[PDB]
This record gives C-alpha cells, sequence and structure tokens, in this order.
RNA sequence: UUAAGUGAAUAAGGGCGCACGGUGGAUGCCUUGGCACUAGGAGCCGAUGAAGGACGGGACUAACACCGAUAUGCUUUGGGG
RNA sequence: UAGUGAACCAGUACCGUGAGGGAAAGGUGAAAAGCACCCCGGAAGGGGAGUGAAAUAGAUCCUGAAACCGUGUGCCUACAA
RNA sequence: GUAUGAGUAGCGAAAGACAGGUGAGAAUCCUGUCCACCGUAUGACUAAGGUUUCCUGGGGAAGGCUCGUCCGCCCAGGGU
C-alpha cells in the first residue's frame, strides 16, 4: 500500500548488511608479481606463462 | 620528522552511497594492496580514489617522509557535499523533485 | 542454444562479425559473441578444405557477398575477396590440423557498460 | 490536438497595440494605472 | 580412559556514551535603507511642443547614470586653488 | 522572514492573449596585503612554502545552533514478544 | 533546510557490426566497409510562426533522462 511510517534508524543498516562490494581472485604475475586476475591477461605484462600475447 | 600525510578530494560529483561501498575495501590495507584492488573495479570510484592515493604518496614523498612502500592507509572519509537541485516534468502537468549530489572525500595515510 | 536478439538478427550478426576472422584474425568482443563465433567458424573452416562445388555453393551463406582485402599485385589489383581467401588459405593452412582452430582470451571489462571482453585469434 | 495561445503579428498588434488603447476611454485607465505601477511594458 | 553434571569467551551486524568531522544558516552584533512626524519653502506643466519614452552620444561598450548631431558636452558670471 | 513588494541595477527576473498577477537574494580583512615559487593531477581539487596578529579570516569568504550523514573507541547483545 | 519510501520505479515506440584515427580516458566522437528502415514520404520548395539557433575556430562546471574529446550548449569573430 503505502509505507506506514518512516523506516526507523535501525532498519537502514539492518537492510544494508547484505549490500557489500566484493573483489576476489587476484594473483601475482608470472613476470612482475602484480596482483592480477586468475584466468586473465595481464594489462601490463600481457602474458600467459611466458607468451608475448598482447604484442605485434 | 612527523608521519601521517593527508590529501583531500573536494566536490566529487557522485553520492555517498556509491562511495562508502568502495572504502569498505581499503581501510586496513597497505599501499601495494590499495592500487591493486582499485585497478580492478567496475565503478566510478576508480578514477577518483586512485588519484587521491597518488597525491597522498606524493605528499608523503615531497614534503614529509620516506619509505614509500611501508605506508598504511589508516583511515579515510566520504562526506556529504553540497547538493544540486533541478526538476523534470512528470506527467499530467505537475512537477517532481530530483536531486543531484556531490561529496567531499579525504584519505589518511600513516606510515605504520 | 543462445539468445541475444530476435530470430533473424542472429543470422545477421553472425554474417556481420565473421568476415573478420577471415580478414583480420583478431576481434575484440564480449563473451557470448565469442562462443557463437567459435561454433560457426569451427564449422566454416572445414568447408574450406573440400573445394567441392558444394563447398563453393555453401560458402555463399555465412560469408558476406563481396568484401575486399587487397594487399598484393604483380601489375593488377588482385582482390582477395574473403571467400577466395577461404579456398586459397584455410585448407592450405589446416591441411593436417583437426578441430579446435581458435583461441579465446579474457582481458578486461568495458568502461561503458561493464562488458567483459575477449580476443579471438586462430593459431 | 489544438491548443490556445497561437501567435500572429497583426492580431496581437491590433488588439493589444498602442493605438487601440489610445482610441477609447477605458484603456486610458489602463495606461495611467500601469504608469502608476512602474512597469515598463505598456502594451504592444 | 569411562561416566553424571556444570559450562566462560570470539559479532556479518546493531544498541548506549564519548570525541572529531562534514551539509545548514537559526541566533549575537552592525548598517548603505525604510516608518511616522516637527518647522519653514513650495503647490502646476503645457501649440514658444508638456507628463512619459523610443533611439543614440565614450579609446576599449553588456548595463546604470548624464546628455542629444554643438550628444559622457558649448558660453558667461561668482566660489574655489 | 523586521522595515515600502524592493537596504542588492525591482515593480525586475518570472506566470497570464488579456486586464492583471508579481518572488528570493546585505556582512572577508584594520589595509587585497586576494596565496610568487615547489609538487600530484588533463583539469578541478589539493599538500608544502609564503602573506597576514590570527586563514577553522581564503573570495559560496564574521561568530556557525538544531534536523541530517560519516569516523573511532568504553560497556552490552543471537531462546528472544 | 532535511529524511522516508529507495539505489526501488522509470531512463519517454524503431537493428546494427568490425577495422583504423585524434585524445588523459570511448559502446556513444570522427573515418572506411557491409547490412538495414521509409519511399504521396523520415525526399524537394515555401506562407505563417520562431527571432540568429547560420558559418569559422576553440572549451567542457552547468544543460543533454548514460558517457561525451561532440552540439541547436558556452567563448571569440564573421554572415542576410
Ligand atoms: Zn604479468
Amino acid at each position: 500500500a503505502v509505507p506506514a511510517r518512516r523506516t526507523s534508524k535501525a532498519k537502514k543498516a539492518k537492510r544494508r548488511t547484505h549490500y557489500k562490494l566484493t573483489i576476489k581472485g587476484l594473483n601475482a604475475c608470472s613476470n612482475c608479481g602484480e596482483m592480477k586476475k586468475s584466468h586473465h591477461v595481464c594489462p601490463a605484462c600481457g602474458h600467459y606463462d611466458g607468451k608475448d600475447v598482447m604484442s605485434k | 620528522q612527523i608521519t601521517s600525510a593527508k590529501a583531500t578530494a573536494k566536490t566529487v560529483r557522485t553520492s555517498p552511497r556509491k562511495a562508502r561501498l568502495v572504502i569498505d575495501l581499503i581501510r586496513g590495507k597497505s599501499v601495494a594492496d590499495a592500487i591493486s584492488i582499485l585497478k580492478f573495479t567496475p565503478n566510478k570510484s576508480a578514477g577518483i580514489i586512485e588519484k587521491v592515493l597518488m597525491s597522498a604518496v606524493a605528499n608523503a614523498e615531497n614534503n614529509f617522509d620516506l619509505d614509500v612502500e611501508s605506508l598504511v592507509v589508516s583511515e579515510a572519509f566520504v562526506n556529504e557535499g553540497p547538493t544540486m537541485k533541478r526538476f523534470r516534468p512528470r506527467a499530467k502537468g505537475s512537477a517532481s523533485p530530483i536531486n543531484k549530489r556531490t561529496s567531499h572525500i579525504t584519505v589518511v595515510v600513516t606510515e605504520k | 542454444r543462445k539468445l541475444g536478439r530476435t530470430s533473424s538478427q542472429r543470422k545477421a550478426m553472425l554474417r556481420d562479425i565473421t568476415t573478420d576472422l577471415i580478414i583480420n584474425e583478431r576481434i575484440v568482443t564480449t563473451e557470448a559473441r565469442a562462443k557463437e563465433v567459435r561454433s560457426t567458424v569451427e564449422k566454416m573452416i572445414t568447408l574450406g578444405k573440400r573445394g567441392d562445388l558444394h563447398a563453393r555453393r555453401q560458402a555463399a551463406t555465412f560469408v558476406r557477398n563481396e568484401v575486399a582485402s587487397v594487399r598484393e599485385e604483380d601489375e593488377s589489383i588482385v582482390v582477395e575477396s574473403a571467400l577466395q581467401k577461404l579456398f586459397n588459405d584455410l585448407g592450405p593452412r589446416f591441411a593436417e590440423r583437426q578441430g579446435g582452430y581458435t583461441r579465446i582470451l579474457k582481458t578486461e571489462p568495458r568502461r561503458g557498460d561493464a562488458a567483459p571482453m575477449v580476443v579471438i585469434e586462430f593459431v | 490536438m489544438k491548443r490556445t495561445y497561437q501567435p500572429n503579428k497583426r492580431k496581437r498588434q491590433k488588439v493589444h497595440g498602442f493605438r487601440k488603447r489610445m482610441s477609447t476611454k477605458n484603456g486610458r485607465r489602463v495606461l495611467a494605472s500601469r504608469r502608476r505601477k512602474g512597469r515598463k511594458v505598456i502594451s504592444a
């Protein structure tokens, strides 16, 4: 219908418990040790175990 | 000398709800953790808090301290900047309020 | 099966993309486009091995009709027309290679609409 | 749909023009009553 | 070692307190401006073109104010230095 | 928010074809002395170094209350209407 | 002046894809190819109406229901 009252000050946080941000899956390079994503091309190295992948 | 340089970002054209999420994920970590986490974010804070940390590092170098790699983000803030107020015509000829917001953001960098 | 759009627009899109990986062999797109182009080019290489008059006359569906790629001459303008490039390279590149001709990478999300991106190359 | 406030250059100058508040004695009320308000735009 | 019983503490979050910050201008204080009057002056301007304005006049020109092709001004008499 | 509607370039901006309806908006410093130069960043924004008695007096600029939103900590909380 | 509902509703009919450019940064900017939509009309000319939005060269705080290196937006000149 209509919100019967204002949501009191407890329930703002007690809702927003499950509103976190998560970043996961970060690992060092094979060439510079920078904490980059598993199963992902390094933006600075550009390698899958010793390959000039991003190269011309 | 004295430790704990600081740097402030002012009039940041976003919300606080969309910024306090990101600075759940920084407080308690070192500098090498910090830029590493911030490079892989799908959000607006990436362009912001990174340059805040870079200025914090340059203020730790050029003015106060040494040992750049042994610095810890102790605390940080996102605070409610001055808003901006404009309107949009809702249907049936009447009006409706729609906000725009800013924020003021600070980050505290102690040594250890 | 997969879905991105309506019925005939998928056939439109797969004729659209897949004239590159015939010319460039590098394409920067998303997840689902990459996997559909996997399946289609895994098909349409194998019909570049036969050389039959069924191969010339089924290549005219998943290939756009006339697309130039001209970097050669002797004293001419020789137009490697993205189907002659099939029947003059891809057989004689994959004479002994069995299935699985391509590779998919996982680089980056997108600045605009959070699209995770993929490079596709062959060998 | 038709709506109301439609423009011309003859009509809104031969209804609210300067002469046709001079040619009577009930626009002369309006002239002095607006000049005793300080408003610049008298009429067309 | 068995058996019967007694069992403390760790918080994704939250409450109460303290302390520090932001967004907001209530209040303190001040006036260049108003309100009501006192005491005098003064109580019409106009076909010799009015009350009001339009347009224009500067080195730089968007506005205010002053002015009118003699246009951000002409001449004379007194104060002035 | 008093005081004319109007202490500020107001019967203006603005609403109404019309006649007419008509708003909010004063305060750095004693003197702009209004932050040369260094550094981050494309910039904005900043941190030093300076000015200044004082900058939490830095041009949204005197003191700055409430509502609102952040930070960290002393004590409490998962068998409870 | 500030919450609440709440980062919920909605983002106001319609097919795009790749490569290459300038740029701090691109799904939206530019350039090239192919595909597609309308075709008594989303093509051409004018009378009102609008009152400079037109062109040239720059900028990105505002505006644009996203960004925006672009604009009918702004700054400066120039045109009837
Ligand atoms: Zn690497």
